[PDB]
C-alpha cells in the first residue's frame, strides 16, 4: 500500500513533449494538493506547481508557467504533468508529493512518491569499453586496480557491474563526465589481490538501455 | 454588543498626514486584533495593516510601509491609524474593521462607520450657483467650483421631490468639486409656479438660492 | 502574492433570479473565504465566512461553496434589498467587485440640453450641460460638437446611481468652454447614442 | 518569490557530534493565519525526500528527538544533536508561507573521518582504444579522506592543463572515504610524440607529493 505512486523512467526528445502520471490512493486524492518538484541530477529540489484534486485548482512556479501544465483524472485518481518543448535541461527526476489542506497547509510535503526520470535525448549512443589494466611494474604481492573505460556514449546511463555481480566489494564506478564531445564518458574500478591477476577472470558487464547495449570487457594485464 | 465608532471626516493637505480613532465597546478590547480597510470613491477595498492591541504588534500592507503607523490605548479601547506624507490618492473612506475570532482570523464581521478624508491642496470654498433655464421639461441648477464636499441640493424647501436627480460630485482639474441638480415638471406649471434650488455648504456656510425661469 | 480574481464585474438580474458570483484565489491553498455586501454610503457587511458559513443574520438565500482555491457565492430568488455589490476576501486580499444591478426594460434616454447661464458669463466662464433622463441600461456614449466639431477631452459626465423605484439611470455631461472661446461660436450640438435609440438623438441651441 | 540562503552548502561532521544548519528567508514568511511555514526535509542518497521538522521546531511523525528546529520571522536553524551515519544525506530547508513555494540550496552532510591518504595508480591507455585514434590516461585515487586534492598530470615532465577532466565519488557511507580519476585525453599522434605519463598528487595524509609513472612502450 502506497500514497503516491509514479512510473520509473521516460526516453523522449526534444521539442516533443511528455506526460509525467502519479497514482494517488482516494485517501489522498480526496483531501491533499498534489505538488510536483524537479530535481536535476546532483542538483537541489525545485518545486513547479501543485493541484488539488477536486477541483483541479492549480498554483504554478512562474519560471514553469509555459512548461508546465497540470491535470487530474478524477476516475482513476491520477495526478498528471505535461512538461513541453522539451530542452535538455529538462533531464531530471520529477517528484509528486501531497501536502494537506485546510485555511492553508498545516503539516508540509509528508508524502512522496519515488520520482520519474526524464532523460531528454537528441542521439542514441552506444558506449566504447576500453579495459584499464594493470602495466608491467604493479607491485607483485601487493594490491592491484584494474577498471574499464566506458567512452563516448550518449544519452545518460550506463550500468556497469563485474563479474556479472559478483564482485562488489571496493567496485568505484565514477559519476560520468561530459567532454567536448557532447558525449559522456566514465571509469569503473576495482581493486584486488596482484597475485590474483594471473589467475582469476575479471569482466565489466557495461548496459546502456538506450541503445539496448549490452558488452562485457575482460580485463587482462 | 459590539460596536465601533470612528473619528468625522478629515481635509488634510498634501504632505501632510491625518490620525483617525476606532473606539471599541461590547468585547475585551485586547483580545482581537484590530484592522484597517481604506476605500478610494468608486474603487475596492484595500487593506492597511492590523495591529495586535494586546502587544502593540503591528503588520503594515506593503504599499504604506514607511508612512503608516498603527497605536491602540487600551485604557480608552481605541485604536488608531495615522497617515503621513498624504497624497491625493490617498482621499478615501477609512474603516476600522475586527475579526469574529481571536488572533488571526481576517473575517471582518465588525466595521466602523467609516472616517472620510479628503487630502488636496484647494482651500475651502462656496459654490457658484447657476440655473439650467427650460428650452414635459427640465429645470435644474449648476453648483459649481465648490470645496470640499458635500454639498445638498433642495427644490423648493422639499415640496418638490418627484423626478430630482442631484448628479455625484465630479472633480474639476482645478481641484474644486462641481454637480448639477435637475428636476422633471410638466410645462403645465411652468409660468404659473416658481422653482429654486435650496442649495447649502455647511463647511464655507453658503446658503444659497437661485430660481429658474425660461 | 494571492491573487484573487473574482468574476463577474457587474451582473444585471431581475428580482427572483439566482444570482451567482465567482471568485478564484490563485497562488493560494487556502480552501477558506468571506463574502461581504456593501450598499453606498455604508461599510461591508461579512455574509458568508469559511467557504460556506452563514454571518448572524444572513437570510438561508445566501449560499456559499468552495472547491479548492474556487467559490462560489449563490443567491437564490434575488430580494430588491440584494442589489449591491459584493466583494471576496482572503486574509489582505479583496476582489475586485461585483456589481449586481436589477434588469429592467430598456428605457430610452430623454435628452435635454442647456445653454450657459448669463450670471455664469458675468463670471467669466461657460458650462453647457446635457442631460439623459430615466434611461436603462447604464451604457451609453455622449458626443458635443461646437459647429460641427466634434469635441475631445473638454467634457464631464456623472451618473446617478440606479433608482430605488424605477431602476433607471441619469447621466449629466457638462461642456466647460472659456467664455472666450464660448461666444465666438455659433451652434453647440449633444448626440446621444442608447441600446433603446433606433438612431443617435441630437439636441442643439444657437447661442 | 521568496529566497530561502541556506548555510553550509557543505557540514563536516563528525559521528557523535552536533550538526547545525542555517536557513534564512528573503522576507518575512510568518503567514497571515499566524503560523510560520519552514520545514525542514532530508533526502538520503538515493531516496525520495522526507519530512523531518515542521513549522519551525515541530518534529514530524517518527522524527527522533535529536533533531530540532528553531527560529524566527526569516532566520532559522536545524540542529541533529548526536549525528549518526544514518543522518548522512542532503538537508534542505523549504518556505511554504508564499506561492511559489521555495527550497532552500540543500546542505550536503559530511562525516568527518580520520585523515586517510589515497592509494594512487595509473593506467596507459588501452591498445584497443590507440587505434581508435584517441589515448585515454587514467590516473585513480583511492580510498581517501579529506576530498581535497591535487591531480597534476606531467608529460616528459613538462606540465599540463585543459588535458585533464576529473571525477570523484560520493562519499561512502561506510567508510566515509573519497575515491577520485583524472583522465588525460589525447590524440594518437601526441601520445606517440612523448614517452614519459605521470601523475602527481598531492594530498594532507601524504608526507610528500606522490607520484606514478609509466613509459609508452
Ligand atoms: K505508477
Ligand atoms: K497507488
Ligand atoms: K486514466
Amino acid at each position: 500500500q502506497v500514497q503516491l505512486q509514479q512510473p520509473g523512467a521516460e526516453l523522449v526528445k526534444p521539442g516533443a513533449s511528455v506526460k509525467l502520471s502519479c497514482k494517488a490512493s482516494a485517501y489522498t486524492f480526496t483531501s491533499y494538493w498534489i505538488n510536483w518538484v524537479k530535481q536535476r541530477p546532483g542538483q537541489g529540489l525545485e518545486w513547479i506547481g501543485n493541484i488539488y484534486p477536486g477541483s483541479s485548482s492549480t498554483n504554478y512556479n512562474e519560471k514553469f508557467k509555459t512548461k508546465a501544465t497540470l491535470t487530474v483524472d478524477r476516475s482513476s485518481r491520477t495526478a498528471y504533468m505535461q512538461l513541453s518543448s522539451l530542452t535538455s535541461d529538462d533531464s531530471a527526476v520529477y517528484y509528486c508529493a501531497r501536502l494537506d489542506s485546510g485555511d492553508w497547509y498545516y503539516y508540509g510535503l509528508d508524502y512522496w512518491g519515488q520520482g520519474t526520470s526524464v532523460t531528454v535525448f537528441n542521439q542514441i549512443k552506444g558506449p566504447s569499453v576500453f579495459p584499464l589494466a594493470p602495466s608491467s611494474k604493479s607491485t607483485s604481492g601487493g594490491t592491484a586496480a584494474l577498471g574499464c573505460l566506458v567512452k563516448d556514449y550518449f544519452p545518460e546511463p550506463v550500468t556497469v557491474s563485474w563479474n556479472s555481480g559478483a564482485l562488489t566489494s571496493g567496485v568505484h564506478t565514477f559519476p560520468a563526465v561530459l567532454q567536448s564531445s557532447g558525449l559522456y564518458s566514465l571509469s569503473s574500478v576495482v581493486t584486488v589481490p596482484s597475485s590474483s591477476l594471473g589467475t582469476q577472470t575479471y569482466i565489466c558487464n557495461v548496459n546502456h538501455k538506450p541503445s539496448n547495449t549490452k558488452v562485457d570487457k575482460r580485463v587482462e594485464p | 454588543q459590539v460596536q465601533l465608532v470612528q473619528s468625522g471626516a478629515e481635509v488634510k493637505k498634501p504632505g501632510a498626514s491625518v490620525k483617525v480613532s476606532c473606539k471599541a465597546s461590547g468585547y475585551t478590547f485586547t483580545g482581537y486584533y484590530m484592522h484597517w480597510v481604506r476605500q478610494a470613491p468608486g474603487q475596492g477595498l484595500e487593506w492597511m495593516g492590523w495591529i495586535n492591541p494586546n502587544s502593540g504588534g503591528t503588520n503594515y500592507a506593503q504599499k504604506f510601509q514607511g508612512r503608516v503607523t498603527m497605536t491602540r490605548d487600551t485604557s480608552i479601547s481605541t485604536a488608531y491609524m495615522e497617515l503621513s506624507r498624504l497624497r491625493s490618492d490617498d482621499t478615501a473612506v477609512y474603516y476600522c474593521a475586527r475579526g469574529k475570532n481571536c488572533d488571526y482570523n481576517w473575517d471582518f464581521q465588525h466595521w466602523g462607520q467609516g472616517t472620510l478624508v479628503t487630502v488636496s491642496s484647494a482651500s475651502t470654498k462656496g459654490p457658484s450657483v447657476f440655473p439650467l433655464a427650460p428650452s414635459t421639461a427640465a429645470l435644474g441648477c449648476l453648483v459649481k467650483d465648490y470645496f470640499p464636499e458635500p454639498v445638498t441640493v433642495s427644490w423648493n424647501s422639499g415640496a418638490l421631490t418627484s423626478g430630482v436627480h442631484t448628479f455625484p460630485a465630479v472633480l474639476q482639474s482645478s481641484g474644486l468639486y462641481s454637480l448639477s441638480s435637475v428636476v422633471t415638471v410638466p410645462s403645465s406649471s411652468l409660468g404659473t409656479q416658481t422653482y429654486i434650488c435650496n442649495v447649502n455648504h455647511k463647511p464655507s456656510n453658503t446658503k444659497v438660492d437661485k430660481r429658474v425661469e425660461p | 502574492e494571492i491573487v484573487l480574481t473574482q468574476s463577474p464585474a457587474t451582473l444585471s438580474l431581475s428580482p427572483g433570479e439566482r444570482a451567482t458570483l465567482s471568485c478564484r484565489a490563485s497562488q493560494s491553498v487556502s480552501s477558506y473565504l468571506a463574502w461581504y455586501q456593501q450598499k453606498p454610503g455604508q461599510a461591508p457587511r461579512l455574509l458568508i465566512y469559511d467557504a460556506s458559513n452563514r454571518a448572524t443574520g444572513i437570510p438561508a438565500r445566501f449560499s456559499g461553496s468552495g472547491s479548492g482555491t474556487d467559490f462560489t457565492l449563490t443567491i437564490s430568488s434575488l430580494e430588491p434589498e440584494d442589489f449591491a455589490v459584493y466583494y471576496c476576501q482572503q486574509y489582505e486580499f479583496f476582489g475586485q467587485g461585483t456589481k449586481l444591478e436589477i434588469k429592467r426594460t430598456v428605457a430610452a434616454p430623454s435628452v435635454f440640453i442647456f445653454p450657459p447661464s448669463d450670471e455664469q458669463l458675468k463670471s467669466g466662464t461657460a458650462s453647457v450641460v446635457c442631460l439623459l433622463n430615466n434611461f436603462y441600461p447604464r451604457e451609453a456614449k455622449v458626443q458635443w460638437k461646437v459647429d460641427n466639431a466634434l469635441q475631445s477631452g473638454n467634457s464631464q459626465e456623472s451618473v446617478t446611481e440606479q433608482d430605488s423605484k424605477d431602476s433607471t439611470y441619469s447621466l449629466s455631461s457638462t461642456l466647460t468652454l472659456s467664455k472666450a472661446d464660448y461666444e465666438k461660436h455659433k451652434v453647440y450640438a449633444c448626440e446621444v447614442t442608447h441600446q433603446g435609440l433606433s438612431s443617435p438623438v441630437t439636441k442643439s441651441f444657437n447661442r
